RNA sequence: GUGGGAGAGGGUGGUGGAAUUCCCGGAGUAGCGGUGAAAUGCGCAGAUACCGGGAGGAACGCCGAUGGCGAAGGCAGCCACCUGGUCCACCCGUGACGCUGAGGCGCGAAAGCGUGGGGAGCAAACCGGAUUAGAUACCCGGGUAGUCCACGCCCUAAACGAUGCGCGCUAGGUCUCUGGGUCUCCUGGGGGCCGAAGCUAACGCGUUAAGCGCGCCGCCUGGGGAGUACGGCCGCAAGGC
RNA sequence: CUUUCU
């Protein structure tokens, strides 16, 4: 799955400063990591809707955190779309 | 690494040599596929509550390992390929839940 | 001809006809006997009555290979079947114990209509 | 009518996890493969679960029944 | 975010015992079966009842609840793997990032459809027996599609709480499932019953509102004609909207 | 057992 490590090892590397849990970016963060994670186990179990739903959900609280970040510090965000790697 | 129970339960009529023989390979196996084998618990022939491969009595196993998640089926997918093993049942290490204590 | 003594009695009743059946301690059969057996046709066939008489019949029978000590087994329900026991009990041969080995699935085929409705 | 005692008094401080512990599972058990309900093993729906649980898994090993022939009757 | 919890939530691989059917060996004989009665049917090519072995399909007794999980449809043997939702404690981080939601997209019991596979039990149609005044039925004996799997359709329902979603407020009592606590009681989440105020045509609802309010969506406008005709869109078709 | 109608 994903290790306490391999998330808060996200974690760090997104804080916009010492000691950031909840700011957007951390959270975009995470996402894009359970998404992905998600986005694979269904690559192979394309039966298993019920997970899936979870999965339009995860899409969904992204898009909405980051077209806040879009709105409120417009920089911020082009930072971390490109530093991440949304928008195909 | 996750820490399981690997119970195991062979033909009770096998020989010292025979028997080691199974053993010998069940050890190769757990090793095979990252098997690290925290404890042993060999209790030996027991009255099984229903007849097995025909025989009235079961000769049992039980390691305590810690394995690859990744890979716990392909062990017993391995364990069941022996004939002689006729039972196996890797169950996960769980804390204790009491009761009526 | 083969003198047993030691025996096993099998009853399989049934809301439709009893039926005893006596047998060796390996578990083949000596003798059998069924409310069909004697007379009784359809309707008759099943009632506890009937039951008694096959139950006799089966030791009776039984009583020429030499029979004298029985387990029985019940297998079922129905008019008959705890009835034919009295029998057995009774006949002349020791009726060492009793043991219900109805058999029933742990749900498996579905049952015809006649049983079904259960949700 | 159930009226006897729950078999958790009739017993110790033991671990209802332990699926190899035959000598005190096969006290939930009736005379047959039945595994107890709580009006006579007396375990929180909780711990009632977990045993059942257990139970099932000595089956497959081996060390409990599933369901054994009744006698008298 | 951190630390915890429960669960038939979903997907995959595996695996356990019970029962039914069939096949094999044994033993054994005159019936079995089925009904209100019966018959059809099966049985001396030896059935039924019994023991042993095998093969196979489908379902998962007890636990089991008056229970749990899910958005719904729905989900219960056991094991591992993959994976969703959700609750609690700590007040630790962001700083209104919120609610609803016409279209869109997805999911959606059963039956049904396409291709391939599988088929033990069950069973529309059908073939017989019986019942009846008649029996195109109810009962009995058979039985094909189907029921099962995969992949692709179908899109319905008493899809029921016949009760859209979210939030704030308005006595309690009692039972219960799950978390925390100073743990004979407190407190948070969930399932029930009784009931304040209030509401309702009544029945009833009543902190799990059908009460008091605000936000957004859907919907109704007497019965029949009619969920029909027509047009359109979707479907392989049945047919749906 | 099925067991209509006014
Ligand atoms: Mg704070
Ligand atoms: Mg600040
Ligand atoms: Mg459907
Ligand atoms: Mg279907
Ligand atoms: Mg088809
Ligand atoms: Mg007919
Ligand atoms: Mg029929
Ligand atoms: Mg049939
Ligand atoms: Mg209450
Ligand atoms: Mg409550
Ligand atoms: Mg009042
Ligand atoms: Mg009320
Ligand atoms: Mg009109
Ligand atoms: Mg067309
Ligand atoms: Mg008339």
């Amino acid at each position: 799955p994903i290790t306490k490590e391999e998330k808060q090892k996200v974690i760090q590397e997104f804080a916009r400063f010492p000691g950031d849990t909840g700011s957007t970016e951390v959270q975009v963060a995470l996402l894009t990591l359970r998404i992905n994670r998600l986005s694979e186990h269904l690559k192979v179990h394309k039966k298993d809707h019920h997970s899936h739903r979870g999965l339009l959900m995860m899409v969904g609280q992204r898009r909405r955190l980051l077209r806040y970040l879009q709105r409120e510090d417009p920089e911020r965000y082009r930072a971390l779309i490109e530093k991440l790697g949304i928008r195909g | 690494m996750r820490r399981y129970e690997v119970n195991i339960v062979l033909n009770p009529n096998l020989d010292q040599s025979q028997l080691a023989l199974e053993k010998e390979i069940i050890q190769r196996a757990l090793e095979n596929y990252g098997a690290r084998v925290e404890k042993v618990e060999e209790l030996g022939l027991r009255r099984l509550a229903y007849p097995i491969a025909k025989d009235p009595q079961g000769y049992f196993l039980w390691y305590q390992v810690e394995m690859p998640e990744d890979r716990v089926n392909d062990l017993a997918r391995e364990l069941r390929i022996r004939d002689n093993v006729r039972r196996v049942m890797v169950v996960k290490s769980q804390e204790p839940f009491l009761a009526n204590a | 001809k083969r003198q047993v003594a030691s025996g096993r009695a099998y009853i399989h009743a049934s809301y439709n006809n009893t039926i005893v059946t006596i047998t060796d301690p390996d578990g083949n059969p000596i003798t059998w006997s069924s409310g069909g057996v004697i007379g009784y046709k359809g309707s008759r066939k099943g009632t506890p009555y009937a039951a008694q008489l096959a139950a006799l019949d089966a030791a009776k029978k039984a009583m020429a290979y030499g029979m004298q000590s029985v387990d029985v087994i019940v297998r079922g329900t129905g008019a008959g079947r705890e009835q034919a026991i009295r029998a057995l009990q009774a006949s002349g041969l020791q009726v060492k114990s009793i043991v219900d080995d109805t058999p029933v699935p742990h749900n498996g085929c579905r049952p015809k209509k006649k049983f079904r409705k259960a949700s | 009518p159930s009226r006897k005692a729950k078999v958790k008094a009739t017993l110790g401080e033991f671990d209802l996890r332990d699926y190899r512990n035959v000598e005190v599972l096969k006290r939930f058990l009736s005379e047959t493969g039945k595994i107890l309900p709580r009006r006579r093993t007396g375990l929180s729906g909780k711990e009632q679960r977990i045993l059942a649980k257990t139970i099932k898994r000595a089956r497959i090993l081996g060390l409990l029944p599933f369901t054994e022939k009744l006698v008298r009757k």
